[PDB]
């Protein structure tokens, strides 16, 4: 995947030359940051099952219809499936933090989204609550530069909903 | 013998991009293609057919 | 094309998992080693030239008949692409070397190498033996422990040695 | 009641269910058909051609590493993937370029 | 791609003489329910979304293995690709219904798809099982009476399953 | 120039992308190692004299030839180049210090070095001495890190001449 | 691209003559801070959608010309170039704060976008106000002390002002 | 716009010939039965304003929530900008019909429809069942194959917009 080791290799290969200075000052940088993005993995998957079903309730809240009968949100298989999509996201997230780069994002969630969605009916705004959500919980189980990664990697994937 | 057409990409242009998409990067309206004479009126039908105005036409 | 961190991503995706505590054990002790690899890939980077050269001329000295006319480095044209194949295969090792996954050389590297060489005639013993000679000539820079920190960098050279072997047998 | 198995392998069941989400149920089983995203390019090997090389794009102005990398790109698809030797290298056109 | 009346004159051709008068009332008639047959691909055209979300719902149910971690739709990627083959197969299909002959079908869209879905692991079987939730419920909208004035259409609903059900046999 | 932010601002770039994680972690590896890069490239500056000397009196010593008459390094008009041209190595060395990247030594000194060369009879491995040469003085010179960036710099000028 | 490194150089390059140490001093500096650098590009660019969607509707709340059929903006089409023009500026004037200097900027787009807005016929006084009204809403998440530690980043604020006012300059 | 005529033409053009059998009668298939077309144009164009709003009121019953306050529902200028909306789609519908072709509804409203709704979060499904709404309405007041040409068009509509 898209990640800074990937990127450093296929750009000197693709230009046919070794990895120079500022290739491996870029993999240097990325070696430093998997302190705080591993630290910050294990604080997201260690709560991951409050955060998730947390955010399920989130999305219920600012989107009240959705559990009346006859759309989206009724049903035990239907929040099932509504707690499974966001355990996808924060699964993601955590490769992401973990790889260094928006590639697990990208590849599994960001690549044919729009169109999922418009297949399916749905709404980008619940998914972006529930990671609003994470992003205010991650907020309190972070702190420092673990804190920013998580948050840069959530507002990637935010962006991209929107 | 040579002909250098300056084209200035218009809105006729701009509602065909719209419609097929840019399989290609986007890119500033009016610039200039150089061809032989042979190509010429080839190159001047796929102008006109994509929608693209000649701002003129020089030779050299 | 995967490095260490997503190959352990696939596997925990092909698992519906997030990663356990152990993988981010062994992968933060991946990226702690970070500057050794870092080392190890500069020194593989920086002496290329010297790699090649002493790796072709010790090539050349034993198989003779590979630049005699008929053999397969005879002409200009064929030492050259010889050169650039030797070239090319330290590039991908040095890939290797830096992601810590061989995928880069399978992937890429020696995606259809051996068909290349078998639609050619290029003796493949040959590639081989040209793919070990830089893997001998490669240790030698690997552990000059001159203007760098001195540590155990063992694990690096029997990760080079790995990847080396691969391309060789890929190849032969 | 006395405990009826090690704490050690409680931890460990613990923990691989602390792993998924929902722990083992039966709807979020993983697929028996074992395949990653990237298994079909990466068992073709058109991964490097398909989705990792990016597509080189040259405008009117640019610096000398654009420059040099498309051209490397331009020779390696143009004429194949063959060796084009330094005295085979066209020099005049991208001077033109 | 050719058409009915292609098809007769190609026909015609080898034999090497004129269009009997059988062959001109054959093809008559076909202009004359040809009104019928743009009712047809009407309907296919105007609900190939609800067609395909169905299909997609019902494949999905009966197939879980597909959409989960590992599964060959898991990821949006692989989904969004399963939903624009869909898209792609009902659309040659109508193509075909208007056309008359399964000629355009068959060499545009479904000579070279058992084996593309071969080489990249894709369970041919799913494919077909997804056409054929795809032709019910496509002969769920072609057989809708309503806006349209009532009358014998059960040609065309043959037709239209014949042309569903080749392109399920070409790719299974 | 080819630098770390270069990079960056162009790979987010022909994406047509904003910049995200993987992009901001290497212009952060860049900013860090910034200090060994700048401390090397005020050591340089400052023996600059000595270490042009000392290279060409190494290239000399490697050469002794290129001092008889009928050969390059006979005459001062020629001496004079020979100290110009090292003097503008260790200038576009400091330059790649700097700025963190082969940029400057790529766009300055690379291209078209080979036909240059080639053109006006200079051999490379006069340059490869003198850059040898400086490249031992860096050790005495410079300690630590530092000494590395200069190492990896004046590595990258040596292959390119080799 | 040139970057302000890259700057520094060339023009001692000019000179033929080394970096001067007030030159080094000053890229020093650039270096301490380019930590707040990327925090400023990283806030930027984690509101792009946020900065274009409030800027777009205080601009449409300002002009209702554009709107209304017959203005600039008028179609689906006219509103998604509108909106793509907004985001393309955002995107330039972030990589021009992540260098430090405007090359990025000023060479690729805004030599041809005054040439291209006259041929189409765009007022070129609304797309400035756009842009000034973007830079107003991306101030306001550059401010933000919120999950970044607290300090002074005035330097950065006034670059950012620089880089939307000077390519509004280029527009208007 | 692609008009069947424009459609002729075009062909023609890019065959490079002159306009033949097929295509010159092929535009006689146009001008058969345009006068369905011109009748469903006028028909729409009279009862414009009951369509509107009943598609306003249509869009309002089905999703109940978008009135509350808070949301993109609620305000009179919202409401008078969705009637607005109502009366462009409505309007490039009938621009379609007597122009027997879709092309004023790909280039007016197909054309960057998703990108606009996303930028300003308007969910398509209202637009849709505005459109069902019309739809329904216009099996009504319409009759014959008038009625089957305007049906079209409009599910043309709701095609684009899911
Ligand atoms: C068909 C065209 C063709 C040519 C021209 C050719 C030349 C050639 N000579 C070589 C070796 C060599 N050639 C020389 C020639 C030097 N000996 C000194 O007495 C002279 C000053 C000078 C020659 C004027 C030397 C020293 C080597 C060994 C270089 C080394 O091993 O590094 C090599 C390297 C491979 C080898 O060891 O044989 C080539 C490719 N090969 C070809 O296939
Ligand atoms: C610009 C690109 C770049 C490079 C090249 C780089 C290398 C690098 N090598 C280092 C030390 C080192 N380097 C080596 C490697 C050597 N040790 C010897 O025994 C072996 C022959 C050889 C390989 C095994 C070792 C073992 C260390 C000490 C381990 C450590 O730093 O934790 C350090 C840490 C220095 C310290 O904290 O004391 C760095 C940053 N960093 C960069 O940003
Ligand atoms: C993915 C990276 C990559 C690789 C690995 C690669 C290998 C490669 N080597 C080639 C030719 C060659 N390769 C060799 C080298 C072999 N013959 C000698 O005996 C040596 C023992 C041995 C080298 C150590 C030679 C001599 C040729 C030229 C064959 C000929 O012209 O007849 C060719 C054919 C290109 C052409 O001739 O136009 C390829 C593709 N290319 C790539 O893009
Ligand atoms: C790898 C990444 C990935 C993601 C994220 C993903 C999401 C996803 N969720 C789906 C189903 C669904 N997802 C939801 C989610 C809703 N449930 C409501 O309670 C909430 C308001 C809301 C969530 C916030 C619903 C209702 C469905 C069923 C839709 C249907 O009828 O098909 C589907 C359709 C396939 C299926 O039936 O399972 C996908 C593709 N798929 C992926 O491969
Ligand atoms: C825009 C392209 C186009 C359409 C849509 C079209 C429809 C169309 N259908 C017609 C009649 C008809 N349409 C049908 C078809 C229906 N019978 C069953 O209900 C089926 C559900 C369904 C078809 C599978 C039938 C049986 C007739 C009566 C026979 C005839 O008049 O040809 C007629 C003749 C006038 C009339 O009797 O109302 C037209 C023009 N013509 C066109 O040029
Ligand atoms: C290098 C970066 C770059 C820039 C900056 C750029 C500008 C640009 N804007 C264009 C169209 C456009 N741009 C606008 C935007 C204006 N309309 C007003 O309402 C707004 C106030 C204002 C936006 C802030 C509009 C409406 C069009 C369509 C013009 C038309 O179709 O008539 C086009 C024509 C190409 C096309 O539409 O496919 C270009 C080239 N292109 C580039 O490659
Ligand atoms: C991967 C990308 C990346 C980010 C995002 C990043 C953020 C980052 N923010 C930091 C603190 C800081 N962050 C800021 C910037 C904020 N302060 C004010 O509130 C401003 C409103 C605002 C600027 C827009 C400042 C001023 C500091 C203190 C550092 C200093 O100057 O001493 C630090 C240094 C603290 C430490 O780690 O010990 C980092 C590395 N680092 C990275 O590698
Ligand atoms: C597929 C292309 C095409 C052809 C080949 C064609 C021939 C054609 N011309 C017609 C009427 C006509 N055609 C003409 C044109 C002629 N009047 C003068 O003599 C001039 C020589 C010339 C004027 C340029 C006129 C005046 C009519 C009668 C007008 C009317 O229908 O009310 C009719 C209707 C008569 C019927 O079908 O019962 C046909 C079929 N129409 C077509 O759409
Ligand atoms: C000519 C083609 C064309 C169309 C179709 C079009 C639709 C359109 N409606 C808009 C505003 C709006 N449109 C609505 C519509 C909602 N109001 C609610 O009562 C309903 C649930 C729903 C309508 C069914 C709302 C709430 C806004 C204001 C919020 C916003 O700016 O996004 C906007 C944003 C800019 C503006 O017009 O002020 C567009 C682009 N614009 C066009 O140029």
């Amino acid at each position: 995947s898209r990640t800074v080791i990937t990127e450093v290799i296929a750009t000197a290969d693709s230009q046919g030359r070794f990895l120079n200075s500022t290739e491996l000052q870029a993999a240097f940088g990325r070696f430093e940051r998997a302190v705080p993005a591993i630290e910050a993995a294990r604080a997201l998957t260690k709560n991951q099952d409050a955060l998730v079903k947390g955010a399920v309730q989130a999305v219920f809240k600012k989107f009240p219809y959705v559990t009346q009968p006859g759309e989206k949100g009724y049903g035990d298989s239907n929040q099932a499936k509504c707690a499974r999509d966001i355990g996808y996201y924060l699964r993601f997230i955590t490769y992401s933090l973990v790889a260094s780069g928006t590639g697990p994002l990208d590849d599994y969630v960001i690549a044919g989204l729009r169109e999922v969605n418009r297949a399916f009916n749905l709404n980008p705004l619940w998914y972006i609550e529930a990671l609003n959500y994470i992003k205010g919980e991650t907020g309190k189980l972070l702190s420092g530069q673990s804190k920013t990664e998580a948050l840069l990697y959530i507002d990637h994937a935010i962006n991209a909903l929107s | 013998r040579i002909y250098k057409i300056t084209v200035s990409e218009a809105g006729a242009y701009a509602t065909n991009k719209h419609r097929t998409g840019y399989r290609a990067p986007i890119r500033q309206s009016n610039y200039t293609l150089t061809v032989p004479y042979d190509r010429f009126l080839p190159e001047m039908i796929r102008l006109h057919q994509s929608g693209a105005k000649i701002v003129n036409v020089t030779s050299v | 094309m995967n490095d260490v961190f997503t190959r352990a991503i696939a596997q925990a995706d092909l698992k519906g998992s997030f990663l356990l505590e152990s993988d981010l054990d062994k992968l933060a002790s991946f990226a702690k080693e970070g500057v050794k690899r870092l080392d190890a890939v500069a020194a593989l980077t920086n002496n290329a030239p010297a790699i090649i050269s002493d790796a072709a001329h010790k090539l050349f000295a034993e198989q003779q008949e590979l630049i005699q006319p008929g053999g397969n480095a005879y002409p200009h044209r064929r030492m050259a692409a010889c050169l650039r194949d030797m070239e090319i295969i330290l590039r991908y090792v040095s890939y290797a070397l830096l992601a810590g996954d061989a995928s880069v050389l399978d992937d890429r590297c020696l995606n259809g190498l051996r068909e290349t060489y078998n639609a050619l005639g290029t003796p493949t013993q040959s590639v081989a033996r040209a793919v070990q000679l830089m893997k001998d000539a490669a240790m030698v820079h690997l552990k000059s422990t001159a203007n760098v920190t001195v540590g155990d960098c063992s694990s690096l050279y029997s990760e080079a040695a790995t990847y080396f072997d691969k391309a060789a047998a890929s190849i032969a | 009641m006395p405990a009826v198995v090690a704490d050690q392998y409680l931890a460990m069941a613990k923990e691989l269910a602390a792993s998924r989400f929902g722990g083992f149920t039966k709807e979020n089983i993983p697929s028996p058909m074992a395949q990653p995203e990237s298994y079909g390019r990466d068992r073709l090997g058109i991964a490097a051609v398909a989705t990792e090389n990016p597509k080189v794009t040259l405008r009117a102005p640019f610096t000398s590493e654009e420059f040099q990398g498309a051209l490397y790109a331009i020779y390696r698809h143009i004429f194949g993937n063959t060796y084009v030797m330094e005295s085979e290298r066209p020099t005049t056109a991208e001077s033109q370029l």
